[PDB]
């Protein structure tokens, strides 16, 4: 596979997102790391899909809403940042105030 | 020109009279005073103040009042106060708390806090800064426990063990000269301060003392090695000669004596009573009465902290598992019921709040959680505020008194108890620069950066392959202070005076900073900061009810805690 | 009682910066063709040569703006700014090498400024 | 007997006139010459040539012209050529490039390239071998960055930092004697070559110079510490005395001067201009004009490399995040728009292709990617071939000229700029054996094996529990060169002459190889291999349009790159 | 996400449980580490759901039965222990003789 | 669970395969590490199922076809190797030219 250090680390974000998604699906309000994991994995998968940085800055604000998360979680998350390989190489996406 | 307070706090962190919520608790701390000169705040970045000829002095060499490191705009939470200041570090030590920058052009600059060519900058605006936690009940069982401790703001581990040997799995003991030597050498690779306890057992002095001379920093008396009157006595006679502390886990079984017999053996000498509530060990059911005595330095371990709805079920079973007890053997059930008591655990919450139990600790990996000493301290304070109200001593509607009482339990008090408070345990000039930065939203839960001897050792930081350090995954990671030979200069091995005088560090090739244990035998309860109360604690032998000043101490267990499911992935 | 973890509850009132120090308003023009942004704590007389102002009025002073902020001049932009007095020892070293000592030595500072083409020495 | 070329290349790697595609780019390199004697190729294995009495000599001791290591059948890609040779290493250094084996029986054996009892063998047939990359813009922020760098073929990190302190997070600076000492000690545990930059700020010489004497290898002037005429001047006066290089990140704000003022302060002295395009920092909007000057050694950092459809959106926001800028504050928006410019980023692609920007670098973890210097170099070359055609200098239909121009940017040129090219930066006899093997399909993307000082330090290798090393998971892993005390002998700490003369390595107990920085002040643009062009670069202050020789330099951003989604799991 | 050491480790238990569950679903009798993983993840997810320690001590004995696992596996597992964050903080759950 | 070093590592292959499978299911042509992960996990799960080495050498050539992967990926993968515990202990499987 030739995994580099970042590829190994970033597998763990996907895993944490899968965990959080299962928790959401059984009806739980999500906590801080769960919310961050879901949005982060969404960005990374979006890059893989070939979306632009600008599309993901927009979409990342609609992945989770306040009713999906515990009290205070929206205000704990000022932004979520992720780097991923786009069709045009690694780029940084920052989603500002992802959950209103 | 004036700035409103909201905007001021956003830019520089809070100032006098402003309050900050601790994580998701109901506890608020208030800035008591501020060392700054408004308008001359230090800060670092593009077009900011700490630039050459401006807030950075361009003239002075490092020796000439210049700092190695300035933490700008810190909100300090410490037994000494809750206040706003810059913190200056040099040669690995805190050398100034005050106002940093350049006397060329700024008013109010503390004279030895010059930002110069030699100065690194950490921005502490909007952070709470505390001393590194001092955990005095550590079993050295699994090296992976060190990062667990660092991640929750612990910087000193005092205890014993050789790894997952049964003696060590039960007791904070590194026994005998050879095991001590081996563990001092192992310590060279642990990125945290360390002090090692020998076995406080024997009926002759020499077998006990040779451990001190070998490099132990103290002793541990534990019932699993025979917490007899003789072992108690000999250990304290050694400790008095050697100027080290003795920790005790007493005879739960009351086999050779009841509490009064253990106190008679102690004979007024200073001792650190571990897990004084007793679920963690000690004379059943009344060990916690130790915490009323003037010669006793009393700590709790953490799984009883605070009293919750799952506590009893969890502990009763934890005890059965660990002792291989059987549910159908009445002696085993009776033993467990005599040891795990809601009456004493509920009173333990209150005794903390009253300043009668002076210290927290973990019992890491034996009956306690390496990364939850700080966590559970604050959860306890929060529960007590909810159930008992703001303390009478509070002013305004701040929780400053309670915050100073509780921060003392895991910083300065354990340091004083172990004879190491000259080096560590508080944010004071002249002490080692072990500092923990916290985002208020994560306060007490997950440390932002842990500074050891003036260099960051551990940090919550992100993708090492990214353009900047904040992208995911943000996780706790060892930093440059832990790498290469820098691990030697950023950490302290605490040792007895006799081992130091006898040249043990050179004999063993120890490269770490060597700390001297001292002034352990001339202290008492009165020396426990904000937690100095002596009183007669009565524990009813039949009902286990606890009374102080004729009043039953009871409170309810809570179903929910802050600093819990909002934060943790598991 | 919604909880925002770690939130502030600031006190009432406002913070006055640089309290008790003399304030001076002066007009400043960026005569250059590129933007110039000036930080709160630069000795004002030592800013970019192409800023035109009464250089004498920048001696011993800096911008009266919150610590760590800056004033921006687009090309050709002229505006007023408010200065405050430097504090401490009122000495400046380095930067543009116009002072290198006490800010009281106005004649020497201005001589150097003039010779090096810092605009606005009167 | 004759072998067809396809079969020959399959067995021994390519020979003269054969071409090889670089990863999934459109770039082809052609073998220019071959040192072998056809039929006497060296190889290792069952029934193969390097066996005793055959291609391995059985007579000579190690001292007698025998190698410690032979890389067989390497396709070398280097500023010195693109050619086929065996590479012989001894005492950690490259001692022979030519033809290895046994003079007993083989023709054409380079006299000091005897395969003997003492010789290890690496099979390089079918691999491309380059020098280890020299990254001269490293922020030491997170130790996990080292493996990221190794995995993409970097072997030397020059820069500064103390970990995730704000000074270090912004600037490649280890400030003052104490922080420098601490980081030299930390470096003992980093498995990569290192040189440390001090703070190039001050108005007196002594505070700056004492950093050089403490063990810094150079200085960094950064606007966040005040990139003033005074700090520029004093740093260069120090550098000229000390024979070390100065890197500059200039005054973006034009606060104390415009570009011409910075050039006046430099006063014709040699300087390394970091991220010369300026998105990474510098005089807005015209900093890139520095790259026209003969005394300037100009590098790019990597996030602008090459110009792509997501570049601007990504950078504008990256800058807003890092500077805590607000979208509704016009000064902040104006600052960002003045700094992140498609006009200068597009021209930067072309200036690379023209040999006007001489060097690549990362800006690791401050505004750049630790593991993408090599990657983006080749992506840039590929884009330029697509958009500008083969360069005029090319012969046949190979891209050899462009390949030598671009490999120079991350190997030899940074080494020359920093005064370390006597030790590292190219595959030449007499230099340290820092060598990177690449499978052509992974060229520039993921290194196969990274050799440090003649021992493999990092490799893409599989299951450690398997019968053989190739089963999954194949991942980058630290190898024996990084373990124990071998980390000392396989890596170099580069230091100033004065610190070496003053005995700093002994004072600090440094065990790594010590490299001397020298010959930094007597060089210029003309000394940048294949990238030596001086010209007047005009940058229009209104439109930001870049002209060279009266022609606007513009190109389009691309939607797709090679060396991207075919390879990476994220 | 601010993952601490335990959060990182415990992701791997969830993963091993997901693996084991897929093996069970395609009809395999589960082995020792598979069985332990499934029951351990069940406990941790139960804590996340807000169940009590006592509930999980009971439920953990009904997650897998002997027909779900290979010969000898029930007798190899004397107990399964897990710590997780309950609504009232970290607690230890021990499931005794989980598979009869 | 008593995880040894290989068991821990190999969990990550399963995870990478799960990731790749989700990418394939949403219609993406798979890249080099994704393809390797899918085939590798297939081999390991096959061993767990009790298939023979010879069966897996055959089946591994039919897991992904060239239309499932990006241009050049079939030619990048000369073989895929995995070791797993068969009913008769650890064995090595090499799938030669898995994608034509
Ligand atoms: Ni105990
Ligand atoms: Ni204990
Ligand atoms: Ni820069
Ligand atoms: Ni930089
Ligand atoms: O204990
Ligand atoms: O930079």
């Amino acid at each position: 596979m030739h995994l580099n250090p970042a590829e190994k680390e970033k597998l763990q974000i996907f895993l944490a997102s899968e965990l959080l998604l299962r928790r959401k699906a059984r009806g739980l309000k999500l906590n801080y790391p769960e919310a961050v994991a879901i949005i982060t994995s969404f960005i990374m998968e979006g890059a893989r899909d070939g979306k632009t940085v600008a599309m993901l800055m927009e979409e990342g604000k609609h992945v989770l809403t306040r009713d999906d998360v515990m009290e205070g979680v929206p205000e704990m998350i000022d932004d979520i940042q992720a780097e991923a390989t786009f069709p045009d190489g690694t780029k940084l996406v920052t989603v500002h105030n992802p959950i209103s | 020109m004036k700035i409103n307070r909201q905007q001021y706090a956003e830019s520089y962190g809070p100032t006098v009279g402003d309050e900050v919520r601790l994580a998701d608790t109901d506890l608020w701390i208030e800035v008591e005073k501020d060392y700054t000169t408004y308008g001359d705040e230090v800060n670092f970045g593009g077009g900011k103040v700490l630039r050459e000829g401006m807030g950075e002095n361009g003239t002075y060499t490092r020796t000439e009042n210049v700092l190695d490191l300035l933490l700008t705009n810190a909100l300090i939470l410490d037994y000494t106060g809750i206040y706003k200041a810059d913190i200056g570090v040099k040669d690995g030590y805190i050398v100034g708390i005050g106002k940093g920058g350049n006397p060329d052009i700024m008013d109010g600059v503390t004279p030895n806090m010059i930002v110069g060519t030699a100065t690194e900058v950490i921005a502490a605006e909007g952070k709470i800064v505390t001393a590194g936690g001092i955990d005095t009940h550590v079993h050295f069982i699994n090296p992976d426990q060190v990062d667990v401790a660092l991640a929750n703001g612990i910087t000193t581990l005092f205890g014993g063990g050789t790894g997952p040997a049964e003696g060590s799995k039960a007791t904070t003991v590194t026994p005998g000269p050879w095991n001590i030597e081996k563990m001092l050498k192992s310590t060279e690779g642990l990125p945290i301060n360390v002090g090692i306890l020998g076995k406080g057992h024997g009926s002759s002095i020499a077998p006990i003392m040779e451990q001190i001379d070998a490099g132990a920093a103290g002793l541990k008396i534990h019932e699993d090695w025979g917490a007899t009157p003789a072992s108690i006595d000999r250990s304290l006679t050694v400790a008095d000669e050697a100027d080290v502390q003795v920790a005790i886990h007493s005879d739960t079984l009351n086999e050779a004596g009841f509490l009064e017999d253990t106190l008679r053996a102690i004979n007024g000498r200073v001792i650190h009573s571990f897990h004084v509530e007793g679920a963690g060990g000690g004379h059943a059911p009344d060990i916690m009465a130790m915490a009323g005595h003037p010669n006793v330095l009393p700590s709790s371990t953490n799984p009883t902290r605070p009293f919750t709805v799952n506590t009893i079920d969890e502990h009763l079973d934890m005890l059965m598992v660990c002792h291989h007890l059987k549910q159908n053997i009445p002696e085993d059930v009776a033993f467990a019921d005599s040891r795990i008591r809601p009456e004493t655990i509920a009173a333990e919450d209150i005794l903390h709040d009253l300043g009668i139990i002076s210290m927290m600790s973990t019992d890491a990996l034996a009956m306690g959680r390496a990364g939850e000493m700080v966590l559970r301290t604050w959860q306890t304070a929060d529960k007590m505020k909810k159930q008992r109200g703001p303390l009478a001593e509070e002013k305004n509607g701040s929780d400053n008194f309670r915050l100073k009482r509780y921060v003392s339990k895991y910083t300065i008090n354990p340091a004083i108890a172990q004879g190491i408070a000259h080096e560590v345990g508080s944010i004071e000039e002249g002490k080692f620069a072990d500092l923990v930065l916290w985002e208020p939203k994560f306060f007490g839960v997950k440390a932002d950066r842990v500074i050891k001897g003036g260099i960051i050792a551990y940090a919550q930081i992100g993708d090492p392959s990214a353009s900047i350090p904040t992208p995911q995954p943000v996780m706790g990671r060892r930093m440059y202070g832990t790498v290469g030979d820098l691990i030697h200069d950023t950490n302290i091995t605490f040792m007895s005076k006799s081992s130091i005088q006898q040249g043990v560090p050179a004999k063993l090739g120890l490269k770490r900073r060597i700390g001297t244990v001292k002034n352990c035998r001339n202290i008492g309860k009165k020396d426990m900061k904000w937690n100095d109360v002596t009183t007669d604690i009565d524990i009813n032998p039949e009902t286990y009810e606890v009374k102080v000043d004729g009043e039953v101490l009871t409170c309810e267990p809570v179903k929910e805690l802050p600093m819990a499911q909002r934060y943790f992935l598991f | 009682n919604y909880i925002v973890p770690g939130e502030y509850r600031v006190a009432e009132g406002e913070i006055e910066i640089n309290a008790g120090r003399e304030k001076t308003t002066i007009r400043v023009s960026n005569t250059g063709d590129r933007p110039i942004q000036v930080g709160s704590h630069i000795h004002f007389v030592e800013v970019n040569k192409e800023l035109l102002f009464d250089r004498a009025e920048g001696i011993g002073r800096r911008l009266n703006i919150p610590s760590g902020t800056a004033a921006r001049f687009e090309p050709g932009e002229e505006m007023e700014v408010e200065l405050t007095e430097l504090g401490g020892n009122r000495e400046v070293f380095g930067i543009s090498d116009l002072t290198n000592g006490s800010v009281d030595n106005k004649e020497l500072i201005l001589q150097r400024a003039k010779e090096l083409g810092y605009k606005g020495v009167e």
